[PDB]
RNA sequence: AAUCCCGUGAACCAUCGAGUCUUUGAACGCAAGUUGCGCCCGAAGCCAUGGCCGAGGGCACGUCUGCCUGGGCGUCACG
RNA sequence: GUCGAUCCUAAGGGUCGGGGGAACCCCGACAGAUAGCGCGUCGCGCGUACUCCGAAAGGGAAUCGGGUUAAAAUUCCU
RNA sequence: GCGACCCCAGGUCAGGCGGGAUUACCCGCUGAGUUUAAGCAUAUCAAUAAGCGGAGGAAAAGAAACUUACAAGGAUUCCCCUAGUAACGGCGAGCGAACCGGGAACAGCCCAGCCUUAGAAUCGGGCGGCUCCGUCGUCCGAAUUGUAGUCUGGAGAAGCGU
């Protein structure tokens, strides 16, 4: 009856620029009985085929973005719309192993003199 | 250690040799444009002692500044207020020299970070510094733990809040005690607390 | 003007658009409020300062 | 030796750029399409006399649309070739375009085809 | 640029220098300078080729179950500290150090030490001995003994 | 509206991690009372290596590291 | 494509570098390795620091009759 | 002429960084007058408003070139008190802190310089692998006009042994 979206997934790039272009031109028949007094069942076929188009392309650029993401993977330089985006001030920050960096002297002490655990006798 | 050497020359500075070499470095100073990149430190004895290392990320540049007191930029010299507001000459900025070379600087290489500056030479009309600034997203400095900390937004033009060693001097925290108490944490800190009107629940 | 820019020509043709009554079926939706269109403009009572 | 007592500084290596990584992961996807292009056809008693009086068809397109693509929109959707094109910007702010088509083409025929008339 | 640097040179040389500057133009004879230059190709320090190759030589050595190097010696912070410990026999200093307050003294220093010393004319050339784009100046602490008499 | 009801499932529902996101604006090819005036790359398609066509993108300034191509007897060395 | 804008420059405006300035800003091609262009097929030659903005009355490539609408035309039709 | 180095220039060269917005609190600069003094000029209003910049969840300050004169305290900040006090002031109008003491909290540290010279032991980038905020290998660079270690006055280096 109506379009499934994991149905969509099932189908091959091809497919589903086929189903598009079929989309397309049945939204442009329906737009031609918009202004031709179309009959009112017949406009409340615009709003359906309009999800169809979204829902179709949709489908399309997740499954083009899945397959880039997936091309870079464990590359070092990534395409800037596929880096995480998280806050600019986030992106500047000094990374985890980089904030705990001590000089030599800082980790003798950490080995020589820790804290350590002691108790008052009552 | 060639290093003590350099640096007790340079405390003789009416001496022949060092009246000579600045005359000639004064000279050539003056016909280039107020803010220079350097390739290296002039003092580099006065650099490292001052945090500066030589390795990548750390740059040096010579600042140009022009000499004197600070005219009121008023139009005409005309103030309209009373006789005790109306100097317009023999007036002078509360900032120093220094701080304003670090200022100019820091500005213009708004992708680096202050760390220090130093005084190399000075004429009648113009006095010369070098400051040191650091890439902070370089990775050689965000990888040494005695500079990375630079790299933190906290420390974002240090130059301009008054925050490096110039800043401290005219802000008068070089110093503790009766002589500068009026200055921790901060002059006008100080006086907001002590103008504050407590107002206890129980009074 | 006859002579105008596409981007004066294309704000006045946005005032056209808002220049209508309210549509009638929305004084009958639940908890209205809505009377009429305060927003009316008239081209000789109150000019668009553009 | 130097002729010229102008100094001229001289010409040195340009590299073209090389990117490590696209800026862009894909390149966009079309959004003027020969649908997107052509909205719907005028069906007013003006637009619709000059289907038969001057075999032109009146169409609603995108404002961004120029008549290059005006012209090609109309040969992929219809089939059909155009004499020549006249746009015009309407006062709501959208575009109209008045497309001729040849003698080969007969402008009633592609409208009923079209479902105006 | 060009301008700068031509009235630099002129400026120099119009005004009077002082003794501790003036000693630097009186560099080394071109004569002497190619013999004592022939003589430090000989103890050029190892390159970072040949420094490996030793390296994975010892490891091997190692794993089965020698002599001091006699080498220049470079870097002014680690040859004014061979002048002052007495180690030095010859200090060879660069004449076009910029800036110079980093040499003026050396001269005087070995001096005081009494351990012989020369200006050389480039800094770029000490540098290629030691494999280095410059080097202020260079020191032999020991030369090798079959080549003691013409040393 | 044979859109949807013992359910890949209604909703002007809630929520968010996938995805889209026009013209602008610090606004970045140059401009602007102009949808004005440039240059470069280029998928697909198509006509016989070339030609047309063209989705889409690129070309601001300052600055750091590295790199390439250069200038000056600036300091030298060797022919 | 033919009417204009668009192009050109005017009084002038906005600017690089440089010089000033705590900074907002000031001066404006004046402290400077210009822009590039031409001809061959990447090479030679030339090369005086703005390829900027600034006119719907200045300068300026090209359209004329006849017909046509309730309302458009030197733009639609012939 | 061929090379090294130096300084500088060009590049849509490879990969990065910066601008702007927000106002309650925070940091720097700049800076009035109304007003009060029963007039008014110093003063006061005020080291304030307005103006120009820069940050963060806090900021700033901070491990004594301090307080004090005692039987001595011991980085900074904040609260109470000191105190409307010492002091300043046409000694007029007014203005005005700090130490001690009691509490909140509590934390200390890193460099520069003589000291690898039997080995720049340091770091970045390109490429590759892995257990991928990193690590290993290799190559090209940075750096001797000095990277990394050791040391920071409370110490410390060196030698000796517990
Ligand atoms: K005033
Ligand atoms: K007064
Ligand atoms: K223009
Ligand atoms: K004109
Ligand atoms: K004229
Ligand atoms: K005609
Ligand atoms: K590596
Ligand atoms: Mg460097
Ligand atoms: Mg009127
Ligand atoms: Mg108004
Ligand atoms: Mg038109
Ligand atoms: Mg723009
Ligand atoms: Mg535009
Ligand atoms: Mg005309
Ligand atoms: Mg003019
Ligand atoms: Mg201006
Ligand atoms: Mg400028
Ligand atoms: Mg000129
Ligand atoms: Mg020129
Ligand atoms: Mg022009
Ligand atoms: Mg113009
Ligand atoms: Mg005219
Ligand atoms: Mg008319
Ligand atoms: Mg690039
Ligand atoms: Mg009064
Ligand atoms: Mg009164
Ligand atoms: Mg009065
Ligand atoms: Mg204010
Ligand atoms: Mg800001
Ligand atoms: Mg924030
Ligand atoms: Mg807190
Ligand atoms: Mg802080
Ligand atoms: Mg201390
Ligand atoms: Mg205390
Ligand atoms: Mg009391
Ligand atoms: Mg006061
Ligand atoms: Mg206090
Ligand atoms: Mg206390
Ligand atoms: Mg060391
Ligand atoms: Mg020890
Ligand atoms: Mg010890």
């Amino acid at each position: 009856a109506r379009i499934k979206v994991h149905e969509l997934r099932n189908k091959s790039k091809t497919e589903l620029l086929a189903q598009l272009k079929d989309l397309k031109a049945e939204l442009a028949l329906l737009r031609v009985a918009k202004v031709t007094g179309g009959a009112p069942n017949k406009l409340s076929k615009i709003k359906v085929v309009r999800l169809s188009i979204a829902q179709v392309l949709t489908v399309i650029s997740q499954k083009q973005k899945a397959a880039l993401r997936e091309v870079y993977k464990n590359k070092k330089y990534l395409p800037l719309d596929l880096r995480p985006k998280k806050t600019r001030a986030i992106r500047k920050r000094l990374t985890k192993h980089q904030s705990s960096l001590k000089t030599e002297r800082e980790k003798k002490k950490e080995m020589y003199f820790p804290l350590r655990k002691y108790a008052i006798k009552v | 250690g060639a290093y003590t050497y350099v640096s007790e020359l340079w405390r003789k500075k009416q001496s022949d040799v060092m009246r000579f070499l600045q005359r000639v470095r004064c000279w050539e100073y003056r016909q280039l444009p107020s803010i220079v990149r350097v390739t290296r430190p002039t003092r580099p004895d006065k650099a490292r002692r001052l945090g500066y290392k030589a390795k990548q990320g750390y740059v040096v540049y010579r600042v140009r500044v022009k000499r004197g007191g600070r005219k009121r930029p008023v139009s005409k010299g005309i103030v309209y207020g009373k006789p005790t507001n109306q100097g317009v000459t023999q007036l002078k900025f509360q900032r120093s020299k220094r701080s304003v070379a670090e200022e100019r600087a820091g500005r213009k290489l708004g992708g680096l970070k202050v760390l220090n500056s130093y005084w190399i030479n000075e004429d009648s009309t113009y006095k010369y510094f070098e400051v040191i600034l650091v890439d902070q997203a370089h990775a050689a400095i965000r990888n040494d733990p005695r500079i990375n900390w630079i790299c933190n937004p906290v420390h974002k033009h240090r130059e301009l809040r008054g925050l490096t060693s110039a800043g401290k001097k005219y802000r008068g925290l070089r110093g503790r005690g009766h002589l500068h108490h009026k200055a921790r944490p901060s002059r006008r800190a100080t006086w907001k607390r002590n103008q504050t009107l407590s107002l206890r629940r129980y009074r | 003007p006859s002579h105008k820019s596409f981007m004066i020509k294309k704000k006045l043709a946005k005032k056209q658009r808002q220049n209508r009554p309210i549509p009638y079926w929305i004084r009958m939706r639940t908890d209205n409020t809505i009377r009429y269109n305060a927003k009316r403009r008239h081209w000789r009572r109150t000019k668009l300062g553009f | 030796i130097r002729t010229k007592v102008t100094f001229h500084r001289p010409k040195t290596l340009k590299k073209d750029r090389s990117p490590k990584y696209p800026r862009v992961s894909a390149p966009g996807r079309n959004r003027l399409d020969q649908y997107a292009i052509l909205k719907y056809p005028l069906t007013t008693e003006s637009a619709m006399k000059k289907i038969e009086d001057n075999n032109t068809l009146v169409f609603i397109v995108d404002i961004k649309a120029d008549k290059k693509k005006i012209k090609d929109a109309v040969k992929k959707m219809y089939d059909i070739q155009i004499k020549k094109v006249n746009t015009l910007i309407r006062p709501d702010g959208t575009k109209k375009a008045y497309v001729r088509l040849t003698p080969d083409y007969d402008a009633l025929d592609v409208a009923n085809k079209i479902g105006i008339i | 640029n060009v301008t700068l640097q031509r009235k630099k040179r002129i400026l120099k040389m119009r005004l009077k220098v002082p003794p501790a500057l003036n000693q630097f133009t009186k560099t080394l004879d071109k004569n002497l300078a190619t013999t004592l230059f022939k003589m430090l190709l000989k103890y050029r320090p190892e390159d970072k080729a040949a420094k490996k190759e030793r390296l994975v030589k010892r490891a091997q050595a190692e794993a089965e179950g020698t002599k001091k190097p006699i080498i220049v010696k470079y870097g002014l912070k680690h040859i004014t500290y061979l002048i002052e410990q007495n180690k030095a026999q010859l200090v060879v200093i660069a004449h076009d150090v910029d800036p110079i307050e980093l040499v003026v003294w050396l001269p005087a220093l070995c001096r005081k030490m009494e351990i012989p010393y020369c200006i050389v004319k480039g800094k770029a050339r000490l540098g290629s001995i030691v494999h280095k784009k410059t080097a202020s100046a260079l020191c032999l602490t020991t030369v090798k003994n079959e080549d003691k008499m013409e040393f």
